[PDB]
């Protein structure tokens, strides 16, 4: 081997607005604000894998033309964004001269805006505030609530929410289409619930199940990735009987090498996140899971503890 | 030099001067200094973790193998001990830790490959690691990794609990067994022969029996009642009782007492003898290991009361194992036992 | 007064005669002494049978101590202020005045600090942490010819399973009250005190639950009060919190509900503003609680269950307050 | 064994001067023409190399090469013993544990000796110089390291660029974007100041200028600095000393 | 010499068809660096299970012998912070390899003990830097890594090791030592690993030095047992029978004279009698509610000390007790 | 009363440096031949004690003793005005709660005065040193400052061993080992360079390098310094000045004591 190929989440990155399947309404939204200019500033949150970074990268390129080269100033997680920074390269670059088209604006994209200090989003406020003439601001972020509310007050808020099934299995048909891969409609089915709204890690476990058998089959994306972890711990939670619990609990989670900690705190999820059973039950399930977290986080943690939290759970629902 | 040590020794506590300075001198602890002798001939010493309860002899045995290996001369060149009372953080690990290492070993002198094997790697142990957080001890897993052709890695602890799986994964778990009168009464009496140490038939056995499991108290508890009868001079035998007595036990009359209290007796009564009892100083461990002997042991006492009685006792230690107050709790038990 | 008259010896102790014989015995050969732990009831005489016992080990200069300042630098700046008590024979240290950094002075004073050997007396051993005991647990072992460690704790409850092997253990049993008496009587006619009947001495006793530094306080109170001449029928000199105390308990019994409950968290406040320790006041609501005789056993056991398993959780947490009016509350719901 | 010893100790004091700091470890071997030594930075962008033949020592004498491993800062702490005009000698037996410096003062009086625990480092010189470069230029080494500390002080990248008779070094930053141009040229009022290039074929290459301002270091050990680039391998900056050389190499960026 | 080195690290896989167990996953992993799309790699999976000697091969079988110069291996032993990040990683993936032509790796072992800021910073130093160099996370909770950085990566679980790969392990190290093993003494050597290959090379190494012999005998299961401290199936099952039907004070006595005969320890028998009583049939779960509870309740205390004799009988009673609602 | 006129502030503020870092308070007392002073660190095993005769000053009364503690951090702060070459007078009264440092220049022109805080110590000066020493020494003191600054970076205690004409430094620690052999030796072409040494009995003593560190800076009052080493007390580390000297008396580590 001497050299390797760009995956498929690269490669078929969208460079369009029009290739992007997400929230069609903050979509036409951004297309139409390419086409008219004006770009005010902006913050674009939600939940990794959803057309975030790409979202806003394409609408960059579309509203700049050619001068994005030397308009757009692109700032990671990866560099250095403390007050040092936004001080000096922030401010020299909207204070900077370029002849634009009159409808055009210098673009500053902040890339993982949730990490940035304090200091330095409090000097981003009057930084963004006396160049928006010439100079706007994309954040990009996970979390809004860990941007200050001074510079959300600033801004546009985008909210984006999850892929429903229909375009994610719209985005993996055209890939396909665009690839000549032998696929099956069970395959395809649970890519997709393996996703879990996620279109990059869709494309991730599509690339991967091609090139690591050739047919895009349920048995062959079900073999090289396990089923979603929170499904089979939620129906370890809901059952009925105790043995079968006991049962699914040894076979399914602890004879496959899952670690104790992963199915205690993915166990906490599924209970916070469960909405089957009563809001007390719902607790004091919580109470005994988390007393086991506790056990297991001074390093008792073995199979005995898990089954004593689900004897207490199942006691608890047994009235 | 060695007239000084020996004199230090002389004139040392009975529980560092017999501290076992070869192999050959752990009575109990046979599986482990099996294989560390046989090691002693080969250099394949692998990563260890001793854990057990405390005043089994791993620190010891530790030290006498470090010894066998390496001769009085390399002991203080080629070993790294770090103890619970220095700083063992995660900066302390890259640094220190890592650094002794990666480091070569010391040249031996032409002394030392004639008489010891002098093997070609250091030991770093690490005494008490239950104080060493979980962070610095998954910092630990590389370091020990790698450079295992230059160091070896000696854990001990108390509670292997304590420590993080992947580290008791990559260590060889040595489990110190619990040192009572049968694998223990040959040490035990040694000790009182070395010191000249004239007691009564059950004494020592007695002792080990006390100690539940604990070489180090037995030989503390055997020194002091050698100081007891040599400041009496009377020339007798020291007497099971005499030693139970400096051992913190409750005397068997007070204990049928308790037990008459907790039979026959309401809340007042109970209470009123449990706040007498406190006044005479009593460790509410052992008087909670005494009831349970006692109602165990005792054939006359129905297995559903058995039961309820063996939980009760086991809530009690809990409980107690905690730092709580000694007066609530017990007279908690008591309370709860009576109501049986 | 307590301290005008105290022994400095070990043949002037006056009560607990094996114990004074068993000090005498471990005093006959003092350079082959391992660690000790002095335990038992708080105010039995076990800090004076130490010195008793240092007195015995040296010469009588070690009751001739000065206290000296040393300062100590944790992983920040924040400094820490420890005052040491020092002999020219031994030295003495109490850990119970700092926070979580029990460690650090541990370690570092004991290292620069390691007869022939230098006492060191670790005043009240139940406040240290189980860090500064897993640190002290090595340090035991390591220095044993330079070092040696006299322990003086009230109950051997917190102390480590290593700690308690690693030391001789004695328990120092609360003078009965015949000899608290005796000890009472004594002072008297050196202070020229007025008995109208001996008997009122007894009955100090029975006050004090064998404590005697208590008991010669509120004697040497309650003479002050009848102006240096006890009558037959002297009231009782009982500190203030005792009776704040009682008065919640009074309150308990009497009312039973979150209004009252308010004015008992207001109270445990109050009490716990004024350098009183909640396991202290835990104790002693629960006795004095179980004393109240409108309550039946059905009662008295479901109070000292609730108790214990608070104290369990004060024990086990650091927010006190939060688990004393947890413990109101549910004796609240009992009655 | 070794038995290496230095006229002054200040020779040796200056040479690991320029491994420090830029590199952990090093690895000494002495053979029969000399001792060599290559140290390699943690991300693997730089590598220090050094040759010191027989004749630049009062007395070098091998029967048996020797390879030896160490911390670099272990070896610097001691390095400040020579008083410069002490004499040192580098003394170590076949299978080593340590390394003996000994610094001695010419009359019998004080003798600093040290015994430096050694690391086992795998064996593994690296032989990547190249046979041609695209383009060759020397030059005083204070104006390098005065080219390399202005442009510093505006970017993490400084850029090398080289046309025919034109070097020039950039550096484009945050505060604006700074220059430094210099043309080859003969001095014979001293030709130890000229600038001479040999361009083969244009090169631009850019590096990061924190490892640029490590290389700098070697001004102390020559007057002149040899900077040899090619867009296929790492760059070579090299200082002269009698009878040897300390050499740079460093990676491009991307 | 490698006759220094311990069995766990004497025999380290040193090529991909030396690690056994996983077969699904070291296919799949072939395949992708025989037809060359290597995508980012998560491997998650228990300690001692092959993640990490996986990928050692791996990357020798990419580079070659020169593997320890053009891949950048980072650890919890090295100092891995968001500086650190920034500077090396980038750099390392920015750059191209100097001793050769082709694709980077780094190998971030352990990266479950790196800060949230430092995978916050490296989850734009994978999608950036693509094209030229390649990120393999090793893990053992895959809780402690953030959800983006989770996502970036083709996530492959490590499954323990089954009964047939460790048994040809175990052949191979009788065939590379002069040693001999029982059937029956394998067997009991696989049930006390869990899965764990680091486990059981150390205790045969252990009881390769237990045998005092010039290895002409086999090893049995007396020396595993005794070797290893484990309690035997044998005096579990008698502890178990004297529990369940014989007196109280007859059960205790059986207990301490098998607990005392052998110096076994109390939470191996714990574990022992919950891995015996999960096969038996059992009415109304109540029993079973009550028997995990309070097993698990004294397994606790005891990771924390206290009276064994106490434990014990709690253990004795807790289970009798459980036992007396199946009527 | 105090009425100290120093030719040149640079002396005393030499002096001062001496006490510098290593101790906190310092307690002088002037009389009539003279100042003495005295500072001991807090876990006392440096003692810090100086001495300067009348003849030291260019001007000096007394008739009537006074004695003055103060804190070494707070009178250092405040040497540093002397210019070295201006002219520095001390003064205080019988019963003073500050002292006055007062720099001139030779003109009127500039005149800095400080009226110094002064703290309540104990007067208990003490008289440790002794009638013979095991072995005597003397070498330049920026000999020693070399050789105590050469082994610091090996050790935190450094070891001195003296037998016939030989006195051998030493320092072991994790890095390695390291030593320094001097030989004892009369340089006629300058005997201040020379190395003195004598030995009634042989010695061999540790100290804790952080001491020595805080000794060596006497080299900057006298080129030689004096070492009097004894098994039976600290050693005496010693600084002549003209009219006085400026001495550290540090107490061997008994195996783990400064
Ligand atoms: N709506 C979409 N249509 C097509 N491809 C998409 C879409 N959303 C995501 N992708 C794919 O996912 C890759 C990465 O998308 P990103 O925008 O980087 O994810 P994200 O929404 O920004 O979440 P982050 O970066 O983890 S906070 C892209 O290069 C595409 O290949
Ligand atoms: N097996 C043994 N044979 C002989 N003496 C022993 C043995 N075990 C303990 N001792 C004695 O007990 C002393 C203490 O030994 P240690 O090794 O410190 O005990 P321990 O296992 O380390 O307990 P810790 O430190 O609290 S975990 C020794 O110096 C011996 O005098
Ligand atoms: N599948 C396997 N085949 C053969 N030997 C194995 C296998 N897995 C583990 N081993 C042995 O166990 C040793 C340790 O393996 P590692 O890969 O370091 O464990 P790990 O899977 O990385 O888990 P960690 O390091 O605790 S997170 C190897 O050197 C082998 O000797
Ligand atoms: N042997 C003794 N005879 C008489 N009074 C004593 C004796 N020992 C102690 N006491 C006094 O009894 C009281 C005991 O309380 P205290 O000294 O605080 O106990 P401790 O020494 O345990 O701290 C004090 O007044 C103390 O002086
Ligand atoms: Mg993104
Ligand atoms: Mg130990
Ligand atoms: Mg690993």
């Amino acid at each position: 081997t001497l050299s390797l190929q760009l995956p498929w989440v690269e490669k078929y990155r969208p460079q369009v607005l029009s290739d992007i399947v997400g929230n069609k309404e903050t979509i036409d939204r951004l297309q139409q604000i390419a086409k008219d200019g004006n770009m005010p500033h902006m913050i674009i949150s939600g939940m990794p894998g959803i057309g975030k970074t790409t979202s806003v990268h394409c609408l960059a390129h579309e509203l700049l033309g050619r001068s994005y080269a030397d308009g757009v100033l692109e700032l990671n997680a990866s560099d250095d964004r403390g007050i040092d920074v936004v001080r000096n390269q922030i401010k020299h670059f909207a204070q900077k001269k370029l002849h634009l088209p009159p409808g055009k604006h210098k673009i500053v994209i902040l890339d993982e805006a949730d990490s940035m200090t304090a200091g330095a989003q409090q000097a981003l406020r009057r930084t963004m505030e006396l160049y928006s003439n010439s100079t706007r601001f994309a954040f990009a972020c996970n979390q809004s609530n860990k941007i200050i509310e001074p510079l959300q007050s600033r801004c546009a808020i985008l909210r984006y929410s999850k892929l429903s099934d229909e375009d994610v299995l719209k985005r993996l048909l055209q890939i396909i289409k665009l690839e000549d891969v032998k696929y099956t409609n069970d395959g395809l089915e649970a890519i997709i619930f393996t996703a879990e709204g996620d279109m990059r890690q869709a494309i991730n476990n599509l690339q991967s199940t091609v090139a690591g058998h050739g047919l895009v089959n349920a048995d062959n994306v079900f073999k090289i990735v396990d089923s979603p972890h929170p499904l089979i711990v939620k129906k370890m939670l809901l059952a009925s009987n105790l043995e079968d619990s006991i049962q699914i609990l040894r076979t399914d989670l602890w004879k496959k090498g899952y670690s104790s900690i992963d199915i205690v705190t993915t166990s906490f999820r599924v209970t916070k996140n469960l909405a089957q059973v009563k809001e007390s039950v719902r607790l004091e399930m919580i109470k005994e899971i988390g007393l086991t977290h506790m056990r297991i986080l001074e390093g008792v943690g073995t199979y005995l503890q898990l089954a004593s939290m689900l004897a207490k759970i199942h006691k608890l629902n047994n009235k | 030099s060695k007239l000084a040590a020996e004199q230090s020794l002389a004139q040392q506590p009975w529980v560092e001067k017999y501290r076992p300075k070869n192999l050959d001198e752990v009575t109990a602890q046979d599986h482990a200094v099996t294989v560390l002798k046989k090691t002693l001939k080969s250099a394949n010493l692998p990563h260890m973790l001793f854990y057990g309860p405390p005043g089994t002899g791993k620190t010891s045995t530790i030290l006498a193998l470090t010894k066998e290996l390496y001769g009085p001369d390399l002991m203080k060149s080629r070993i790294l001990e770090l103890n619970a009372s220095d700083e063992r953080g995660i900066s302390i690990v890259r640094e220190k830790v890592k650094n002794f290492a990666r480091l070569t070993v010391s040249k031996p002198s032409k002394h030392d490959l004639e008489n010891y094997p002098c093997p070609p790697y250091k030991i770093i142990i690490l005494d008490e690691a239950d104080s060493m957080t979980a962070d610095a001890q998954s910092a630990l897993r590389r370091t020990m990794e790698t450079y295992s052709g230059v160091t070896r890695f000696c854990l001990i602890c108390n509670y292997v609990t304590r420590i993080i799986d992947p580290l008791a994964s990559r260590c060889s778990k040595f489990r110190f067994k619990a040192l009572d009168a049968s694998n223990a009464i040959d040490r035990l009496r040694f000790i009182s022969e070395q010191e000249n140490v004239k007691c009564d038939d059950g004494v020592l056995e007695r002792i080990l029996d006390i100690s539940a499991g604990d070489l180090r108290r037995g030989i503390t508890l055997l020194q002091s009642a050698s100081k007891g009868a040599q400041y009496l001079g009377d020339g007798k035998n020291i007497t099971s009782t005499q030693v139970e007595e400096l051992a913190g036990v409750v005397p068997h009359d007070i204990l049928i007492e308790i037990v008459e209290k907790v039979k026959s007796g309401d809340f007042d009564e109970i209470k009123k003898y449990v706040n007498t009892f406190m006044k005479s100083g009593w460790s509410a461990a052992s008087v909670v290991n005494q009831l349970h002997e006692y109602y165990i042991t005792n054939d006359n006492f129905d297995t559903n009361f058995k039961n309820q009685i063996s939980w009760l006792l086991f809530t009690t230690d809990s409980r107690l194992n905690n730092g709580t107050n000694e007066h609530i709790q017990l007279l908690n038990l008591l309370v709860k036992i009576s109501q049986l | 007064w307590v301290d005008k008259y105290r022994p400095k010896s070990l043949n002037a102790l006056s009560h607990n005669e094996e114990l004074t014989n068993f000090l005498k015995s471990l005093s006959d050969q003092p350079r082959d002494l391992p660690h000790l732990l002095l335990y038992g009831p708080n105010g039995t005489g076990k800090k004076t049978r130490c010195m008793a016992l240092l007195e015995s080990i040296f010469g009588p200069g070690v009751y001739r101590l000065k206290i000296d300042v040393r300062q100590f630098v944790t992983a920040s700046n924040r400094k820490l202020e420890l005052n040491v008590v020092s002999s020219p024979y031994h030295l003495e240290i109490t850990p119970s005045d700092m926070g979580n950094n029990d460690r650090i002075v541990i370690q570092e004073l004991l290292k620069e600090v390691a007869h022939r050997y230098k006492c060191v007396i670790i005043n009240e051993a139940n406040s240290l942490t189980k860090d500064a005991q897993a640190a002290l647990r090595r340090t035991m072992e390591k220095y044993s010819k330079n070092i040696r460690l006299i322990m003086v704790c009230d109950s051997m409850s917190p102390i480590i399973a290593p700690i308690k092997s690693r030391c001789l253990l004695i328990r120092c049993p609360a003078p009965s009250d015949s000899e608290i008496s005796t000890i009472l009587s004594d002072v008297v006619t050196n202070e020229r005190i007025q008995l109208e009947t001996k008997d009122i001495l007894k009955r100090i006793a029975q006050a004090s639950n064998g404590n005697l530094r208590v008991s010669l306080l509120m004697l040497e109170s309650m003479a002050l009060n009848n102006e240096l001449a006890l009558k037959s029928s002297s009231p009782i000199i009982k500190p203030d919190w005792i009776i704040v105390i009682h008065k919640l308990t009074r309150k308990i019994v009497k009312e039973r509900s979150v209004n009252s409950l308010i004015e008992c968290r207001a109270v445990l406040y109050d009490l716990l503003a004024h350098c009183i320790p909640a396991n202290i006041i835990l104790k002693e609501l629960t006795f004095s609680l179980l004393d109240v005789e409108t309550l039946n056993t059905t009662n008295k056991s479901s109070i000292i269950e609730y108790s214990s398993v608070f104290d369990e959780r004060l024990s086990l947490g650091n927010k006190a307050i939060f688990h004393l009016e947890g413990f109101i509350a549910k004796v609240m719901c009992c009655l | 064994m070794l038995e290496a010893k230095f006229e002054e100790a200040s020779l040796f004091k200056r040479i690991i001067d320029g491994f420090k700091d830029c590199v952990q470890l090093v690895n000494f071997q002495c053979k029969e023409d000399g001792i060599i030594a290559q140290a390699v930075d943690d991300s693997r962008v730089l590598l220090v190399s050094l040759e010191i033949g027989v004749e630049a020592f009062q007395e070098y004498r091998c029967d048996h090469p020797v390879t030896l491993g160490m911390d670099l800062t272990s070896l610097s702490k001691i390095l400040r013993c020579g008083n410069n005009t002490d004499t040192l000698t580098l003394i170590a037996d076949n299978t080593p544990d340590s390394i003996i410096l000994l610094f001695e003062d010419t009359k019998k009086d004080r003798i600093a000796e040290y015994s430096l625990k050694l690391m086992d480092i795998d064996a593994d010189f690296l032989k990547i110089e190249e046979l041609q470069y695209d383009s060759t230029l020397s030059l005083p080494s204070s104006e390098f390291s005065k080219i390399v500390r202005d442009l510093s002080q505006l970017s993490d990248s400084i850029n090398i660029m080289i046309t025919k008779e034109t070097i020039k070094f950039v550096a484009d930053g945050d505060i604006g974007s700074g220059s430094v141009i210099i043309k080859p040229f003969v001095d014979m009022e001293h030709p130890e100041t000229s600038i001479k290039l040999e361009m083969d074929q244009p090169v631009d290459l850019t590096f990061g200028a924190k490892y640029l301002l490590d290389i700098i270091k070697g001004s102390s050990l020559s007057d002149r600095v040899g900077i040899r680039l090619s867009s296929e391998a790492p760059a070579l900056f090299q200082f002269d000393l009698k009878s040897g050389f300390l050499q740079f190499f460093l990676a491009p960026k991307f | 010499s490698k006759e220094n080195l311990p069995w766990v690290e004497k025999y380290r896989p040193e090529t991909l068809d030396e690690v056994y167990g996983q077969n699904e996953v070291i296919t799949t992993v072939r395949k992708f660096v025989d037809e060359g799309k290597l995508p980012h790699l998560l491997f998650y999976g228990p300690p001692g299970t092959g993640k990490t000697s996986t990928i050692v091969a791996l990357a020798r079988e990419i580079y070659g012998k020169n593997y320890s110069n053009m891949v950048l291996e980072l650890n919890a032993s090295d100092d891995r912070g968001i500086d650190v990040v920034r500077n090396q990683i980038k750099d390392f993936a920015s750059t191209r390899q100097i001793f050769s032509k082709g694709f980077k790796l780094i190998i971030l072992d352990e990266a479950d003990a790196m800060t949230n800021a430092a995978q916050n910073a490296l989850r734009r130093v994978i999608e950036r830097y693509t094209k030229n160099t390649r990120f393999c996370v090793l893990a053992n909770y895959a809780h402690k890594l953030t959800p983006a950085l989770l996502s970036r990566c083709t996530r492959f679980r490590f499954q323990p090791l089954p009964q047939e790969a460790i048994e040809r392990r175990i052949a191979n190290v009788l065939v590379h030592e002069k040693l001999k093993l029982s059937p029956n003494a394998e067997k009991a050597l696989i049930e006390l690993s869990n899965g764990d290959m680091r486990r059981v090379l150390n205790v045969l190494q252990s009881c390769k030095a237990t045998l005092d012999n010039p290895d002409e005998d086999e090893i049995s299961d007396d020396v595993i047992y005794e070797c290893c401290g484990a309690p035997r199936p044998s005096d579990l099952k008698a502890v178990l029978k004297s529990i369940l039907e014989d007196d109280w004070g007859t059960a205790h006595y059986t207990l301490n004279k098998v607990r005392s005969a052998k110096g076994l320890a109390l939470i191996d028998l714990i574990e022992g009698i919950v891995k015996i009583l999960e096969d038996y049939e059992l009415q109304n779960e109540e029993t079973r509610v009550h028997l995990l509870t309070k097993l698990a309740d004294i397994e606790y205390s005891i990771s924390k000390g206290g009276n064994d004799q106490i434990q014990g009988s709690a253990v004795i009673g807790a289970i009798k007790a459980s036992f007396e609602n199946e009527t």
